[PDB]
């Protein structure tokens, strides 16, 4: 994956606009509800077990912000993603036994999150671009699993 | 499984679609194209630029299948045979490209429903679209 | 979608195979976690050094059901109900997964019963395998 | 997708003992069988309605030897495989029309065909190497599409 000049402006310009901590939020728990399986991570978060339980429950919320926080510091590497999530890879992989899988599921429950907020907006070359993004956020994260 | 609760929060949604459905299927085919170009294989014999009157038509079409889907969501097979033997024997797309088009029509969904693209109803279309996609396959081999 | 003739090349090419569940049912593991890294991901409780206790005795249970399912291959939806309803609700194994399982599978019957996997057969294989896998997710969400 | 130094002299030692026209001719063989949609591309090769008739179809065979020859070639690139096939990607997107899905099912048929060709010396860990050459070289030939 590689984004073009114009690709990583419309990423950039993009999310400025942004709070991260609240789309964080909301894409965690859409993950966790779309595809319920990914919840066999987060059995620490406690209360899983609906939609209102999953989009209110603190621990999720928290840890939303903390997956996106790392995200949004990954996109000011835009051309050295596998590089600038290396260590995260290797940790996701001998620590969290977190199937790579997660990883772009978790980038398109993002991007349905990015265009339900912006609206009109989020345009088609715009969700080119973070579809791109979060393309290779996922296959940086999953580079180091051995 | 498209759970009975998962049909009607279906048929909810595509009901405040409503009149915007070929927009929406048009938008959604446009998306795909740039998101994922791989896709654009299957269309060499169309323009895919933006505005294509093809793409719109295309789009119009895709939604004529969906609307109709959701109207016989009780037996989507038999409203979706017609499709199913058309992209199984003559058009053959490969069976990953209907993950991608489903995406592309739940982010065209989201970006027109501010209030009804809920958690649970973005679960409900994501399964339906999977169903719509897992029929359309169910004659390929 | 099990034909007749699926059926018919599923059940003949099994023979052997249920014979030896724990031999095929382990290497084909093995295969997958080299061949697929991420796969591993799902047993971080097991050894899964070559030859361990674990990985042959998983193998012998993943090959015996699947010998279960080719003897009642009419009837794969409640022969493989109550391992369905395990991996939905317990060992929740994304999808993805079952494709890159099965397709080990088939490289260990390719490379012990050449005789029997013929281009037919292995056709009729890969169907059964997205068949098991088919049931075995149907239940997820 | 880069493979160790000794995954490549696996990979490049099991391949010195391979007919790569008659390898050829029986991958590109089982996937028009295993994978049906895939003969859209070959209306013009004749009888393909049968297993038998499409592996002993010639034109199959002359195809089969025409895309492994290019594979077996890329063999002495793996450090490199996306600047390799670059142009070859190119023909593929914008004359073919080929879906590089088509590629990964070509892939894994051609993993099954070495099994099948190779029997016990087909081990897991030479498995391996070769599972992470046809992705490469999968990734390699859809670099180039837009
Ligand atoms: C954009 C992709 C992702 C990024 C950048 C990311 C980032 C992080 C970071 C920075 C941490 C450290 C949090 C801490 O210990 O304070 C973490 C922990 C973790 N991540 Fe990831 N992650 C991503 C996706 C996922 C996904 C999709 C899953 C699984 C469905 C996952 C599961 C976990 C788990 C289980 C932890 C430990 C949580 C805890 O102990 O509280 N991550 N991740
Ligand atoms: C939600 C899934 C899909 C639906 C409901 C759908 C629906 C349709 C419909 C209604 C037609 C018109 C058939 C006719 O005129 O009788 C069609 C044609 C076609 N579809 Fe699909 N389709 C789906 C996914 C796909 C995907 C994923 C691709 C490829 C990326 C694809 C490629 C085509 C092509 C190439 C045509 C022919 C267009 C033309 O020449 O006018 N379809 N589809
Ligand atoms: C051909 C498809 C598959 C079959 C037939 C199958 C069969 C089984 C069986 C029979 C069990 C034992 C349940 C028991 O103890 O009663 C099981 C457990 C399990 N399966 Fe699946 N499975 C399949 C695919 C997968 C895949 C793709 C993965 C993940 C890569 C997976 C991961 C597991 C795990 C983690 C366990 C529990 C292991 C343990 O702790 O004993 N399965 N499966
Ligand atoms: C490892 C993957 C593959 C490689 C390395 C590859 C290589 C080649 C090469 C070297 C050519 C000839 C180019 C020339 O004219 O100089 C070619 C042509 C072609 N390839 Fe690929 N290919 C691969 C897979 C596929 C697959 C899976 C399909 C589709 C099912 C496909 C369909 C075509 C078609 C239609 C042609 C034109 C044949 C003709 O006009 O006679 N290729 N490929
Ligand atoms: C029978 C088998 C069958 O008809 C079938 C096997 C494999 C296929 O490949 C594409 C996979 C779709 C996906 O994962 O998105 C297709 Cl399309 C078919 Cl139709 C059968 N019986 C119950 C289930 N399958
Ligand atoms: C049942 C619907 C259903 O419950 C369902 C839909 C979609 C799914 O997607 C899995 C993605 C595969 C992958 O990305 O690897 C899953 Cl797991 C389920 Cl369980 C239904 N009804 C008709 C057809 N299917």
């Amino acid at each position: 994956v590689h984004l073009t000049p114009e690709e990583k402006s419309a990423v950039t310009a993009l999310w400025g606009k942004v709070n991260v901590d609240e789309v964080g939020g909301e894409a965690l728990g859409r993950l966790l509800v779309v595809y319920p399986w990914t919840q066999r991570f987060f059995e620490s978060f406690g209360d899983l077990s609906t939609p209102d339980a999953v989009m209110g429950n603190p621990k999720v919320k928290a840890h939303g912000k903390k997956v996106l926080g790392a995200f949004s510091d990954g996109l000011a590497h835009l051309d050295n993603l596998k590089g600038t999530f290396a260590t995260l890879s290797e940790l996701h992989c001998d620590k969290l036994h977190v199937d790579p899988e997660n990883f772009r599921l978790l980038g398109n429950v993002l991007v349905c999150v990015l265009a339900h907020h912006f609206g009109k907006e989020f345009t088609p070359p715009v969700q080119a671009a973070y579809q791109k993004v979060v393309a290779g956020v996922a296959n940086a994260l999953a580079h180091k699993y051995h | 499984v498209l759970s009975p609760a998962d049909k009607t929060n279906v048929k909810a949604a595509w009901g405040k679609v409503g009149a915007h459905a070929g927009e929406y299927g048009a938008e959604a085919l446009e998306r795909m194209f740039l998101s994922f170009p791989t896709t654009k294989t299957y269309f060499p014999h169309f323009d895919l630029s933006h505005g294509s009157a093809q793409v719109k038509g295309h789009g119009k079409k895709v939604a004529d299948a969906l609307t109709n889907a959701v109207a016989h969501v009780d037996d989507m097979p038999n409203a979706l045979s017609a499709l199913s033997d058309l992209h199984a024997h003559k058009l053959r797309v490969d069976p990953v490209n209907f993950k991608l088009l489903s995406h592309c029509l739940l982010v065209t969904l989201a970006a027109h429903l501010p209030a009804e693209f809920t958690p649970a109803v973005h679960a409900s279309l994501d399964k339906f679209l999977a169903s719509v996609s897992t029929v359309l396959t169910s004659k390929y081999r």
